[PDB]
């Protein structure tokens, strides 16, 4: 295991990101179990969202892989929890780190922008019927991200 | 030894299923496109030529449980088939009868299971079994 992963893990546990729990899996030091609280004043407020993060073999030259495990209605997240985010694809840099990814996903929840991700059905609803889209996000927060 | 966790492995198998592999004579995909647990898969096998399975398409259900891929998936035919190791009442595949399931390794995948089942359709003890008419399925 590279020394960098050891250090990042230790710092995430010793200095957690506000509103985010992130702990390594007992059997796989490259696998992280994550919980992000729905940001205040966002459509996800009140929810607790599970995510999983994996450091592939070429980390940190390659980006972490991250997915929502809690169903969520969001322009940047698909039906299987996959996340559209620049630093997860071609804007990754080894000078960034796990903490950056978690902060960036948290920021996505606080400021959903349907013009940002590659075009998709959820983003189209957020663009054209924003009020209904926000109510769907709130409804799914109650149904899937409370008592979960 | 970099171990890929179940859910990320299954997302790789999802993408591979969409791109297809080899000659396409086995294919797979997620059964429900909202299934975030990635548990239930649709499998397809094309019966191999010069056997009594030739020119027949078989649909299967493949279940990747919480311990997959350290543990094998469960597999059952939906399309009826006369084949050693396939239960006559349920369509369930008996893991003990399929070497890659009986001797499962974590390098295996949905693809491997389906390829192996298709290979075994060519075996002497299966290839000449008289088959049901097409159009029959098992219950559940």
């Amino acid at each position: 295991l590279p020394r960098r992963i050891i250090k990042e893990t230790q710092r995430l546990l010793a200095e957690p990101v506000p509103g985010i729990k992130a702990e390594p899996d007992e059997s796989n030091a490259r696998y992280f179990h994550v919980v992000i609280a729905g940001p205040q004043d966002s459509p996800f407020e009140g929810g607790t969202f599970k995510l999983e993060l994996f450091l592939p073999e070429e980390y940190p030259m390659a980006a972490p892989k991250v997915r929502f495990m809690t169903k969520i209605y969001h322009p940047n997240v698909d039906k299987l929890g996959r996340i559209c985010l620049d630093i997860l694809k071609d804007k990754w840099s080894p000078a960034l780190q796990i903490r950056t990814v978690l902060l960036s996903i948290q920021a996505l929840l606080s400021a959903p922008n349907p013009d940002d991700p590659l075009a998709n059905d959820v983003a189209e609803q957020w663009k054209t019927n924003e009020a209904q889209a926000i109510e769907t996000a709130r409804a799914w927060t109650r149904l899937y991200a409370m008592n979960n | 030894g970099v171990k890929v966790p179940r859910n990320f492995r299954l997302l790789e198998e999802l993408e591979e299923g969409q791109k297809g592999v080899g000659d396409g004579t086995v294919s797979w995909g997620l059964e429900d496109d909202e299934d975030m647990t990635l548990t239930r898969w649709t499998g397809m096998i094309i019966g191999p030529p010069r056997t009594n399975y030739e020119n027949r398409i078989y649909s299967l259900k493949v279940e990747c449980g919480p311990k997959y891929p350290e543990a094998p998936p469960s597999v059952r035919f939906v399309t009826k088939i006369n084949m050693n190791g396939i239960n006559n009442s349920s369509g369930m595949v008996d893991a003990r009868s399929i070497p890659v399931l009986a001797k499962w390794q974590n390098s295996y995948s949905i693809k491997v299971v389906l390829q192996e089942l298709r290979r075994l359709m060519m075996s002497k003890e299966n290839m000449k079994l008289p088959q049901p008419p097409e159009g029959q399925t098992y219950n559940n």
